[PDB]
């Protein structure tokens, strides 16, 4: 009882692939983002890439000109305000416990 | 207390003692059965040039 | 049986004086009884073979004048009627073909959530048999990663009819979904590229989008403004309602409980 | 759904479908809740008849709903049904 | 109402489980199924707990049995009550839940409540529904990537 949510595995094969090699570089030109996968058009490659990226799937950025695919880095999670946040809700907790 | 009534079901029911330990899965999936000769994946590679 | 009907049913009514027959039949099928189930007289299938057989063709005659928004009620209660069941043959020339096209028409209006939950209901047929049914999903799959070329050159195969009016607003959604990608701050794109990567050799439809949508085509630049940051430095707001917070915890921390 | 003949206009269609529905409204409120706005456009609007069944039908759904001022109020509206 | 507390306190709560059971056994699930939309209509106004607990559990289960649309329900359910559970109940809706998210094409915020679900499980030898819901977790985080 679990067969159709398999039976469409496929594309997302295709993006797990993609992911691991967004984690792996930063800066990569696409002659080579299909040839490693097999993929013959460079053409596609663009799109199944920008989509990955609509999702948030990987965080880069296209120069459609240029050729080249390139990651921001974002760093110092911890100067924000959001460890406070996640540090208020559990003495929230606690003192309800 | 821990009643753990269930309709759903146990469902089903070795050759593997050879436990390693622990874990031992991604290791095993990285080299999962190509690239083995190391000895040779060195060797035939000084050659190469 | 009150029929009525054998006069242009096959042959075409191109808007003819039908729609107030089919107006007609509707009234008189509520008058004799039951319209929608209500359990009873299980034996009486001529008022359900009757029923479903209009409905269908007043749907099939009703793509034909592009009546999207009662489309709907003829395609809802034919869904109705394919699982009372009882013991009415199911078999019709469609109960395939409607459902085929039911599909496209779900997919065009960019719904794939219910699309899928469609899905949930004919449980061996799907890549086996109906051409019908398997050339829809085949569409969606191919929609689901980025590859489109094959997409748009999938226009010569069709497996019943033209379909115009599910296919050219697919074709338009797809312009809207390329559209909503191709977005994201990048350089330049000059006159030529973002108008011939989708179809559009070199007319004002660009210049449509362009005058519609942003990106101020200026020095030959088309730029959307992706960055968005905001959000400055701004402790005055936490001095505030951090002061809040803190006046609670010691609140609820001596008060006697 | 049976729903769906609310649109088109014929005045005896509609007071046969939302004739029926306050049959099956007792569990079907869940599916019925997404349209009660386009029930209560028949109801305080002169240009229809039986119009209190209308009200009845929306203090039904209310009803399940938990909003119990919107059910007051269209019961006072439904009156003597 | 008088001897409501006691009365549906329990033996109630478990008895409606055991009855749906029976017919699930070797029986259709209908008219049960209108019966559990009134019992549970009839709950939620007298009384508030394990009344809206076992009922919505069993009615959101009969209705997977089929494939039926599913979710026009959860949104004005109200939730199953926090404040009481038995925490077993809440470990079967966070499953229930789960998947009918899944199936819509809800993916990267099921794992989370599914996960969710499974560290709720007892520490029991049972492994009815815990190899379930693994096998489902398995599968979605294969998606994504």
């Amino acid at each position: 009882g679990t067969y159709t949510l398999i039976i469409r595995l496929r594309h997302n094969v295709i993006k797990t692939g993609v992911r691991m090699i967004s984690l792996s570089y930063s800066r990569i030109s696409l002659a080579d983002i299909a040839q490693k996968l097999q993929l013959d058009s460079p053409e596609d490659a663009e799109f199944i890439v920008a989509k990955a990226i609509r999702d948030g799937v990987i965080e880069a950025s296209i120069n459609h000109e240029k050729g080249y695919v390139q990651s921001k880095e974002m760093i110092d999670i911890y100067s924000t305000r959001e460890p406070q946040l996640a540090f208020h809700q559990r003495i929230s907790f606690c003192l309800d416990i | 207390m821990s009643e753990k009534k269930q309709p759903v079901d146990l469902g089903l029911l070795d050759a593997h003692v050879w436990e390693d330990n622990w874990d031992d899965d991604n290791v095993e999936d990285d080299f999962s059965n190509q690239l083995r000769a190391e000895l040779e994946k060195h060797g035939y590679k000084m050659e190469t040039s | 049986m009150y029929e009525q009907l054998k006069g242009e049913w096959n042959r075409k009514s191109p808007n003819l004086s039908k729609c107030g027959e089919e107006l007609g039949r509707l009234k008189l099928v509520l008058l004799e009884l039951n319209f929608l189930p209500t359990t009873g007289t299980k034996l009486t299938k001529q008022q359900l073979i009757l029923a479903r057989d209009i409905l269908e063709i007043g749907a099939q005659w009703s793509i034909l004048r592009k009546d999207i928004p009662s489309f709907e009620r003829y395609m809802a209660q034919l869904k109705c009627y394919y699982f009372d069941y009882k013991e009415q043959l199911p078999e019709s020339a469609y109960m395939h073909q409607l459902l085929g096209l039911n599909l496209l028409f779900l997919l065009s209006q960019n719904r794939v959530a219910e699309f899928h939950t469609e899905l949930e209901r004919l449980p061996a047929k799907d890549i086996q048999t109906n051409v019908y049914i398997k050339h829809p999903v085949s569409l969606e799959q191919y929609l689901m990663e980025g590859s489109y070329n094959k997409v748009f050159l999938a226009k010569g195969n069709i497996p019943a009819e033209s379909y115009t009016f599910f296919i050219d607003i697919l074709l338009d959604t797809i312009r809207d979904e390329i559209a909503g990608c191709i977005e994201k701050a990048y350089e330049k794109i000059l006159f030529t590229e973002a108008t011939r990567i989708l179809f559009f050799n070199t007319p004002k439809k660009m210049t449509d989008y362009a005058k519609k949508r942003g990106w101020v085509l200026g020095p030959n630049n088309y730029y959307s403004f992706a960055s968005q940051q905001q959000k400055p430095e701004d402790t005055t707001i936490p001095s505030t309602e951090l002061a809040k917070q803190v006046i609670e915890y010691a609140r609820q921390l001596e008060m006697i409980v | 759904g049976i729903i769906s003949l609310l649109d088109e206009d014929e005045p005896q269609l509609k007071e046969f479908a939302l004739h029926k529905l306050n049959a099956v409204v007792n569990d079907f409120w869940a599916e019925i809740s997404e349209s009660v706005d386009k029930i209560e456009v028949l109801y305080e609007d002169e240009g229809f008849r039986s119009r209190q069944f209308a009200a009845l039908v929306a203090s039904k759904v209310f009803y399940h709903l938990g909003a119990f001022e919107e059910s007051l109020n269209y019961a006072l509206g439904a009156g003597d049904l | 109402s008088t001897q409501n507390r006691r009365a549906l306190d329990l033996v109630a709560a478990k008895c409606y489980y055991y009855h749906a059971r029976v017919y699930e056994f070797l029986d259709k699930l209908d008219v049960v199924r209108s019966f559990l939309h009134a019992r549970l209509r009839t709950a939620t106004l007298r009384h508030d707990a394990d009344g809206q607990a076992t009922l919505l559990n069993l009615l959101l289960r009969n209705y997977l049995h089929y494939s039926l649309y599913d979710q026009a329900e959860k949104l004005v359910s109200k939730s199953v009550f926090p404040e009481q559970a038995n925490n077993n109940e809440w470990a079967r809706y966070l499953y229930y839940t789960g998947r009918i998210k899944a199936i819509q094409l809800e993916y990267s915020e099921a794992r989370r409540t599914m996960t969710n679900a499974l560290r709720k499980a007892p520490q029991h030898t049972a492994v009815g529904f815990k190899q379930t819901v693994h096998k489902l977790l398995i599968v979605v985080e294969l998606l994504l990537g």
